[PDB]
C-alpha cells in the first residue's frame, strides 16, 4: 500500500471547538520544539528566539477566529506547513519568505503619511 | 507591491536639465529613468552597488576588462537593464564612451598592489583625473569618487599617499564631485580580510597585530553609495562610511577563531624580513601580499573630524561580530 | 456581513482584500453589433491602480504591468451570486445596475400616415 | 481607422463630459492609450446616441498632456519635481499673505466633484469664500441662486421631454449646448403635435420653431401674448433656459419674468409637473453649485493674490491680476497653463474614477480606463497634498473618505443614477427667481450664441487635431455643407 | 549627423544612418519613430556598435509608387495577386476595384493602382 | 452660521416632515436673518434630517434635526448658530 509519510496526520475535522483547541496547542508545541531543528536544516542568520518569536505570531494571527470550520482548515494548513518545515521537504529560499523582516533595510523611503506616498504616486 | 525604496518622489530633474520619471511599482520590469556608470563593477563592491542599482531597473552601464569575470552581474537587471562597455584607462575614447549617456557616473578602480602595466600612481591619480576630465567634458550631474580611508597625501604608504593625490585632483577637476573613503570593508569573499583569515596557512604581522579601524559591511558601503547617487544633496561633500565599534587586528582574529571552533595562526616577523618577502612575491602573477601593505601594517584608522558619516545618510551600519557566523559559515568543518 | 481580514481560506494577498475594488455588472449591449449574447453574465471585474496599471518598455516598446488582476474577471449567473461570492472573500465592490431598452410599440403602416397639416418631414424609405 | 481590433481593446463603462448631459459611453482602450468612445444605452440620457464631440475628442488625450511640474523662471517654464512645485506653492503663499477673500479658486467646465469639494474646503480653511465658477460674470453669484436645486436643473427630466406639449428656448440653442436633448426634442416633434418657441439668436433647428425676438422685451411681450397662452393651456409645458443666460449681467431680469410667469401659470408649475428648466452646457456646473462652489457677496469685490485654477481654461488676460500667482492644474496645455506660474498635472476624466452630476441633476460614476500619463496625479490627492504643505491638511487621504466627505455635503452625490423630485418646487421659485432679482434692469442688448464653435470648446476639444480638422470641414460657408 | 541628446551632449551618427530606409529620407506614418528618435533614447545600447550590419530593409512605400498605372476599360478592375508561375494560391484574396472616378484606385491589398481607360 | 449652513432631509419621510415646514415657511425669514450665510437645502430619500453649520476657517458642526415641531426645529438651529 501506499503508507502515509514522517509526521503525517490524517485529516480530521473536529466536531467541537475545545477538541480543537487541544490539537491546535499540541501542534505549537511541536513547532517551539522543533525550533532548532528548523534552525540546523536552513541554515538561518538568525536566532533561535527569533524562530520561536515568529511561530509565535503566525499563531497569533488566528487567535479571534470563531467559526469551527474555518479553525478546523487553518489547524490543517498549519499542520502540513509543519510537516513540510520538520522533513526538510522545503528548501532554505522557501523557508525565507517565512523572515521578510530579518533581510536588512530595502531603502530610505518607505513613505507614512499622505505627502510622501503621494510624491510617489501611491497616496 | 514593491516599492522606489531609492527614490524620494516620482519626478525628478537631474543637475543637468534632464527630467526623469520612474515607471512602475519598483520591481525588476520597472525603470528609474537614471542611467549610471559605475567604474571597477566587477569587483567586491562593485557587485553589490550594480546589483542594488539594477535591481530597481536604473540602466547601468558596466565598463569591463575581461568578458569571464562581469558575467553574473548580467542576472541583476531585466533584459536591457545592464550593459556591458569594453573599456581601458589608457584608451581615452572608451572611457567617453562609458560616461557619454549617464546621469551619475561612481568609480571604484583601485588597486592593492602594483602591477607591471600600472603603479600605484598610474591607477590612482592619473586613471582618476582621466575619468574626472570625461565627467568634467561630458557635464555628469553626479560623479561619486571612491577612496580609502586614511587617504593623505603625504602618507608613508604609497596607497594611502596616491589616495590622496587622487582626491585632491578630482576636487580639482570636478568641483561637485562626492568623495567616500570606506573603511576596512568585509563581507562574503572579502578582499585581504575575514576569508584571507579564515583560510590562510598563517598570517604573519610585522606590528604585533595591534592596528586599530573601523571596519564596515560591504553592503552597507553600497547602500550608502546608492543613497548618496540618489540624493543631491551630497553634492561636494565628503564621507566617511566607517563601523560602529574599534577593533584590533588580534581581536578580529581572536573572533575569528572562536568562530571557526579552530584556532587562526599567527606568526610575527621583522618588518624587514617581511618586506623582503613580499617584495620577493611580488614576482609571481597573481596577488599576493604587497611590500606597502605591510606598510599599511603601522597605520591605525584615523578618522577625519569634519566629515558626514553613515548617521547624514539616516543609516545604522551593521555589527561585526554579528556577521561573523554568517560570513565565515563554509571553513567551521565541525 | 463581510468575511473580515485573516479567515479568508484562500490565501491570496493582503492587499485585494484590504485596498481593491471590484465592480459587478452587467455587459451592455455593444453598440457596433445587435446581438445580445454577451449581456446576461454578471461580470466580475478590479478597479485599476493607478501606479501599477501599465507603462511602456524602453526597448521593445511593450505594455509592462505590476497589476496582477488586470487580465482577471468572473462570471456568474446572477446578481446575488456575485454579491455572496465578493462578500465571502472579502472584496469592497460597488453594483452597477443595468439599463435596458424601453419598449415602444413599431408599426410599419406608420410610415404612411395622412398628414392633415404641413408635412414635418419628407420620408423617404 | 486601422488602429486596433475589437478582441484586443479593454473595455470600461464611463461617463462623457464634454457636455452637461452626461452621455453614458464605454471607453475601449488597448495599454496606456484610449483607442475609441462608443455609447451605451441609458434611455433616460442620451437614449442609445452621443454627438461627435464627444465622440470624437478622445485624440486630444494623447497629445498637449501635462506630465511634469512646470514653474515659471523669467518667460519661459521649466520642469520640476512635484516637492519643488508644492514647496513654490507653499512659499508663494507664505510671501504673498493672503488674508480671507485674496485666495481665489476657479473651476474649469471638466473637473469631478470630488476635485471641487478638496479645492472648496482647502480654500474655506486658508479663510476664503472666493470659489468661483469659470463662466464670464463667474466672480458673482448666479442670479438663479444656489439655495434649491430645482432652480438650477432640468426639472422636467430629460425624459420629460417625450411628454411635453409645448416648449419655449430662452437665450439657448439645444443643437450645440445638447445635442442629444436636440435629438429628442426633434423626435417629439415628429412623433406628436408640439408647439415650439424660442426667444434668442437666430438658430438653425432640426424642429419647426418661431422666434419671439433677440430681446428682454421680446420676452416680456411673448409671455404676456400668444405663446403665453399656449403655455397657459399645454398639459405639459416646460421652460428652457440657458445657462449663457446666467452669463449675462441682466440675467435678473430675465430670471425675474420667467419666475413670475412661472408662479402665475399653474400648468407650468403644479405638483405633478415641473416646467421650468435651466439647461447646463458644462458637465461641472451642476455639481459646482451643488457643493455650493460660488462667490461670496464680499468676495467678489476683492483682488486676489493668488489664484487657483482648477481646469479654468476659458480664463481671460483681464480676469487675472498682474501680481497674481497663478496655480494651474489640468490635464491638457491650453491658455490656462499659459498664464500659471506652476502647473501641475492633473488626470483626465479617462483616467479616474468621478462623479459627474449633470443638468438633470442625476449623478453618476465613472471608472478608470486607464492610469494618467507620466508624473500625473489624481487631483484630489493633488489638493490634499498641497493642503498639508499650507499648513490646512484636509480631513481625508483615502477615497471612502472622500466619498464620506461627499455625502456630507449633499446626499444625493452618493446616490448614483438616481433622480428625485424637490418638494420645494413652489417655494425655491419664490425664494430664488422672483424674489431677488426685481432691482434688475434688463439691457437692450440682444441675445447672442453662447457657444460660437461647437467643435473646440474644451481644453481636450482644442488639444484635438480631429476636432481642428472637423470645424474647418464643417464650416458654415464651406459649398460642402450648404445643399443649394 | 549631430543629435544633441538629453544629457545636452552631442551624439554623432553618419548620414546614410539618418535616413529612415536606403530610399526613403523621411517616415510613412504619423506614429512611426524617426531614425534621429530612436538613436537619441536607445544610444546607450548603440555604444560600440556597427550600423551597417543593421537589417535596413527597403520602404515599400516607394517600390510600390514606382509601378506604372494599369488602364482597364471597364468600370471595374479585378486584382488578386497570384503568382502565375507556381502552384497553389500565392496571391491575395480576390477583390474588385471601381475606377469610375478620376485618377487612379490602389489595390487595397497589393497597392498596384488601376485606372479606368 | 457666519458663512454656511446645509439642510438635509428626506422627501417623504414622516421624521422630515417639521424640517420641510420650517424651510417652506421661514427660509426667507433665515436668509434674511443672516444676509451673508450662504443656505442650501439638499434633499434624498434614505437621509434623517441633520443640518450642518460652517462658521469660519473650515469648522462645522452639525446637529440631529429629528424633532416633532417646526418651533423645536428653529430652536434646535438657533443653539447651533450660537
Ligand atoms: C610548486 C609547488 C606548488 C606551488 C604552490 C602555489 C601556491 O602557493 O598556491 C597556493 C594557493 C593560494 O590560494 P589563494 O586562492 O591565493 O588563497 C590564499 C588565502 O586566501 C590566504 O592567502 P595568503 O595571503 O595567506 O598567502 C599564503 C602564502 C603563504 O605565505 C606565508 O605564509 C609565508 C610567510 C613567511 C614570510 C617570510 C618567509 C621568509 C622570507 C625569506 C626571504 C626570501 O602562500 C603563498 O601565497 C605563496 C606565494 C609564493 C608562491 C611561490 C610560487 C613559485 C613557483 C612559480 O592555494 C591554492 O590555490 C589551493 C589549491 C588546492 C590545494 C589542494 C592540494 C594541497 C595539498 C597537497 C599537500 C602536499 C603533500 C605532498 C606529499
Ligand atoms: C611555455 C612558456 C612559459 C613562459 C611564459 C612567458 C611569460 C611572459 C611574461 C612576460 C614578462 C612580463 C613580466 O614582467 O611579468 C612579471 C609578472 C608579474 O607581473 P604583474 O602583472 O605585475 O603581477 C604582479 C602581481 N604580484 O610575473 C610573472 O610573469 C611570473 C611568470 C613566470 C612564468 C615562468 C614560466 C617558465
Ligand atoms: N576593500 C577594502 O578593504 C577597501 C577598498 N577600498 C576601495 O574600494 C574600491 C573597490 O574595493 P574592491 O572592490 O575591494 O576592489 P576590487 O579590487 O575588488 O575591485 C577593484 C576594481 O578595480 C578595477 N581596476 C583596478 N585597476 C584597474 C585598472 N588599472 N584598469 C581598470 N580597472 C581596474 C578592477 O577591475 P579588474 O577586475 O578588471 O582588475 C576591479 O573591478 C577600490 O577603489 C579600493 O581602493 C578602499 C578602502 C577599503
Ligand atoms: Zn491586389
Amino acid at each position: 500500500a501506499i503508507i502515509a509519510t514522517a509526521f503525517a496526520e490524517t485529516v480530521k475535522f473536529s466536531g467541537s471547538k475545545q477538541e480543537l483547541q487541544k490539537r491546535t496547542l499540541a501542534l505549537y508545541r511541536q513547532f517551539l520544539r522543533g525550533a532548532p531543528t528548523f534552525a540546523d536544516l536552513y541554515e538561518v542568520q538568525f536566532s533561535i528566539p527569533t524562530i520561536r518569536t515568529k511561530i509565535r505570531q503566525e499563531f497569533e494571527r488566528h487567535r479571534f477566529v470563531d467559526d469551527l470550520s474555518i479553525q478546523n482548515v487553518l489547524y490543517a494548513k498549519g499542520h502540513m506547513e509543519y510537516q513540510e518545515c520538520i522533513n526538510f521537504w522545503k528548501q532554505q529560499a522557501q523557508f525565507l519568505k517565512y523572515f521578510p523582516e530579518e533581510d536588512d533595510i530595502q531603502g530610505r523611503h518607505q513613505p507614512s503619511n499622505f505627502v510622501d506616498k503621494f510624491l510617489k504616486n501611491r497616496a | 507591491m514593491n516599492s522606489f525604496e531609492n527614490l524620494a518622489q516620482d519626478v525628478n530633474i537631474t543637475r543637468s536639465g534632464k527630467t526623469l520619471i520612474a515607471k512602475g511599482t519598483g520591481g525588476r520590469s520597472s525603470r528609474t529613468g537614471y542611467t549610471a556608470t559605475v567604474f571597477g563593477a566587477n569587483g567586491f563592491l562593485g557587485s553589490y552597488l550594480t546589483a542594488k542599482l539594477a535591481k530597481h531597473g536604473t540602466t547601468v552601464v558596466v565598463p569591463y576588462r575581461e568578458e569571464m569575470a562581469k558575467r553574473h552581474l548580467k542576472v541583476t537587471g531585466d533584459l536591457g537593464v545592464v550593459n556591458f562597455l569594453e573599456m581601458d584607462l589608457r584608451n581615452l575614447e572608451s572611457i567617453d564612451e562609458a560616461v557619454r549617456h549617464s546621469d551619475i557616473v561612481v568609480n571604484l578602480i583601485g588597486r592593492e598592489y602594483e602591477t607591471k602595466n600600472f603603479n600605484y600612481y598610474d591607477v590612482h591619480v592619473e586613471g582618476a583625473r582621466r575619468i574626472a576630465e570625461a565627467v568634467k567634458k561630458h557635464n555628469i550631474a553626479r560623479y561619486i569618487h571612491v577612496s580609502a580611508f586614511n587617504a593623505e597625501i603625504d602618507s608613508p604608504s604609497e596607497f594611502n599617499h596616491t589616495k590622496g593625490l587622487g582626491e585632491q585632483v578630482t576636487k580639482d577637476i570636478v568641483p561637485w564631485a562626492t568623495i567616500v573613503r570606506p573603511a576596512p570593508m568585509f563581507g562574503r569573499e572579502d578582499k585581504w580580510f575575514l576569508d584571507r583569515m579564515a583560510r590562510s596557512p598563517c598570517l604573519v604581522s610585522a606590528n604585533k597585530f595591534q592596528e586599530t579601524s573601523n571596519p564596515v559591511h560591504v553592503i552597507d558601503v553600497a547602500a550608502a553609495l546608492e543613497r548618496i547617487c540618489f540624493d543631491d544633496s551630497t553634492v561636494a561633500q565628503t564621507f566617511e562610511l566607517y563601523g560602529p565599534q574599534k577593533f584590533t587586528q588580534k581581536q578580529i582574529i581572536d573572533m575569528v577563531s572562536e568562530t571557526l571552533r579552530k584556532e587562526v595562526r599567527h606568526i610575527e616577523l621583522p618588518k624587514a624580513l617581511y618586506q623582503a618577502y613580499t617584495k620577493a612575491t611580488q614576482a609571481i602573477w597573481w596577488p599576493t601580499y604587497s611590500p606597502d601593505q605591510v606598510e599599511r601594517q603601522f597605520l591605525s584608522q584615523k578618522i577625519d573630524p569634519s566629515a558626514k558619516t553613515f548617521n547624514d545618510l539616516d543609516l545604522t551600519p551593521m555589527e561585526l561580530p554579528d556577521l561573523m557566523f554568517k560570513l565565515i559559515r563554509p571553513y567551521r568543518v565541525n | 456581513d463581510n468575511v473580515p481580514a485573516h479567515e479568508i481560506v484562500s490565501g491570496a494577498p493582503a492587499e485585494l482584500s484590504r485596498n481593491r475594488v471590484v465592480r459587478i455588472y452587467q455587459q451592455a449591449k455593444p453598440a457596433t453589433q445587435s446581438g445580445e449574447y454577451g449581456t446576461f453574465a454578471w461580470r466580475l471585474d478590479w478597479d485599476i491602480v493607478d501606479v501599477a496599471n501599465r507603462w511602456e518598455n524602453d526597448l521593445i516598446g511593450w505594455q509592462s504591468s505590476g497589476d496582477y488582476m488586470q487580465a482577471t474577471q468572473m462570471k456568474f449567473t446572477s446578481k446575488e451570486s456575485a454579491i455572496k461570492f465578493a462578500n465571502k472573500q472579502g472584496w469592497d465592490f460597488y453594483i452597477q445596475e443595468p439599463h435596458h431598452r424601453k419598449f415602444r410599440v413599431k408599426q410599419y403602416a406608420n410610415n404612411f400616415v395622412h398628414s392633415y397639416g404641413k408635412l414635418k418631414h419628407i420620408r423617404t424609405k | 481607422a486601422f488602429r486596433a481590433r475589437p478582441w484586443e481593446l479593454k473595455k470600461t463603462e464611463s461617463i462623457d463630459v464634454m457636455d452637461a448631459v452626461g452621455s453614458n459611453i464605454r471607453i475601449d482602450s488597448k495599454g496606456v492609450e484610449v483607442m475609441r468612445v462608443i455609447p451605451r444605452v441609458h434611455e433616460d440620457v442620451n437614449e442609445e446616441w452621443i454627438n461627435d464631440k464627444s465622440r470624437f475628442a478622445c485624440d486630444g488625450l494623447k497629445t498637449q498632456r501635462l506630465t511634469t511640474p512646470l514653474i515659471r523662471v523669467g518667460d519661459k517654464f521649466v520642469n520640476a519635481t512635484w516637492d519643488d512645485a508644492l514647496s513654490t506653492i507653499a512659499k508663494a503663499y507664505q510671501q504673498k499673505a493672503p488674508k480671507g477673500d485674496e485666495f481665489k479658486a476657479v473651476a474649469g467646465a471638466l473637473v469631478e466633484v470630488e476635485s471641487m469639494v478638496a479645492l472648496k474646503d482647502m480654500t474655506n480653511a486658508l479663510g476664503s469664500e472666493n470659489t468661483t465658477t469659470d463662466t464670464p460674470n463667474g466672480n458673482s453669484a448666479p442670479a438663479h441662486g444656489i439655495t434649491f436645486r430645482s432652480n438650477y436643473l432640468f426639472n422636467s427630466s430629460i425624459a420629460g421631454i417625450e411628454d411635453a406639449d409645448a416648449i419655449l428656448l430662452v437665450g439657448t440653442n439645444p443643437r450645440r449646448e445638447a445635442a442629444v436633448m436636440n435629438a429628442r426634442i426633434r423626435k417629439a416633434w415628429l412623433r406628436q403635435e408640439l408647439e415650439i418657441a424660442s426667444v434668442g439668436p437666430t438658430l438653425d433647428a432640426t424642429f419647426d420653431v418661431a422666434e419671439l425676438g433677440n430681446t428682454h422685451a421680446d420676452l416680456e411681450k411673448a409671455l404676456s401674448g400668444e405663446f403665453g397662452e399656449v403655455l397657459k393651456n399645454a398639459k405639459n409645458p416646460l421652460i428652457i433656459v440657458g445657462s449663457g443666460i446666467t452669463d449675462r449681467e441682466d440675467a435678473g431680469a430675465f430670471f425675474n419674468t420667467i419666475g413670475k410667469f412661472v408662479e402665475s401659470t399653474p400648468s407650468v408649475l403644479n405638483e405633478n409637473w415641473n416646467g421650468y428648466n435651466v439647461l447646463q452646457r458644462s458637465a461641472s456646473r451642476a455639481g459646482a453649485y451643488d457643493i455650493g462652489f460660488t462667490p461670496s457677496d464680499e468676495a467678489s469685490k476683492t483682488t486676489p493674490k493668488m489664484v487657483w485654477l482648477l481646469g479654468a481654461d476659458e480664463v481671460a488676460a483681464s480676469d487675472i491680476p498682474a501680481d497674481a500667482f497663478v496655480v494651474y492644474q489640468g490635464h491638457n496645455g491650453d491658455v490656462g497653463a499659459q498664464f500659471a506660474d506652476v502647473v501641475l498635472p492633473g488626470a483626465a476624466y479617462t483616467e479616474k474614477a468621478g462623479t459627474y452630476v449633470n443638468t438633470e441633476g442625476r449623478s453618476q460614476i465613472s471608472r478608470a480606463a486607464t492610469g494618467p500619463p507620466g508624473g500625473a496625479r489624481e487631483d484630489w490627492k493633488i489638493l490634499r497634498a498641497v493642503s498639508e504643505y499650507l499648513g490646512v491638511a484636509l480631513p481625508y487621504e483615502d477615497a471612502y473618505e472622500v466619498r464620506d466627505r461627499l455625502a456630507e455635503i449633499s446626499p444625493s452625490l452618493v446616490r448614483y443614477d438616481l433622480v428625485e423630485p424637490t418638494v420645494f418646487g413652489d417655494v425655491a421659485v419664490q425664494h430664488s427667481l422672483v424674489g431677488p432679482n426685481g432691482s434688475v434692469t434688463p439691457s437692450s442688448a440682444p441675445l447672442t450664441e453662447t457657444i460660437e464653435n461647437f467643435y473646440m470648446t474644451d481644453s481636450i476639444s482644442r488639444s484635438s487635431p480631429t476636432m481642428a480638422k472637423s470645424s474647418i470641414a464643417f464650416n458654415k460657408d464651406n459649398k460642402k455643407n450648404q445643399a443649394f | 549627423k549631430s543629435i544633441i541628446s538629453y544629457n545636452g551632449n552631442t551624439i554623432e551618427i553618419p548620414e546614410e544612418y539618418t535616413k529612415q530606409a536606403p530610399n526613403r529620407d523621411s517616415t510613412w506614418a504619423p506614429a512611426q519613430a524617426s531614425k534621429t528618435e530612436i538613436y537619441k533614447n536607445n544610444m546607450v545600447r548603440f555604444e560600440q556598435k556597427d550600423l551597417s550590419k543593421q537589417p535596413m530593409p527597403y520602404a515599400g512605400i516607394e517600390l510600390i509608387a514606382q509601378q506604372p498605372v494599369r488602364f482597364v476599360h471597364g468600370n471595374t478592375a479585378v486584382c488578386d495577386g497570384a503568382n502565375h508561375n507556381g502552384p497553389g494560391a500565392q496571391g491575395h484574396p480576390k477583390i474588385f476595384i471601381n475606377v469610375d472616378a478620376p485618377g487612379s484606385h490602389a489595390c487595397q491589398y497589393c497597392g498596384t493602382r488601376y485606372e479606368k481607360e | 452660521a457666519l458663512r454656511e449652513i446645509r439642510f438635509h432631509l428626506c422627501q417623504n419621510g414622516s421624521s422630515s416632515a417639521p424640517l420641510r415646514q420650517f424651510v417652506k415657511n421661514q427660509i426667507g425669514a433665515f436668509q434674511k436673518a443672516n444676509p451673508s450665510t450662504k443656505v442650501l437645502v439638499r434633499e434624498a430619500n434614505g437621509v434623517k434630517p441633520i443640518v450642518f453649520a460652517r462658521f469660519d476657517h473650515g469648522h462645522e458642526s452639525k446637529i440631529g434635526l429629528d424633532v416633532s415641531s417646526e418651533k423645536e426645529v428653529a430652536e434646535r438651529v438657533k443653539s447651533l448658530i450660537e
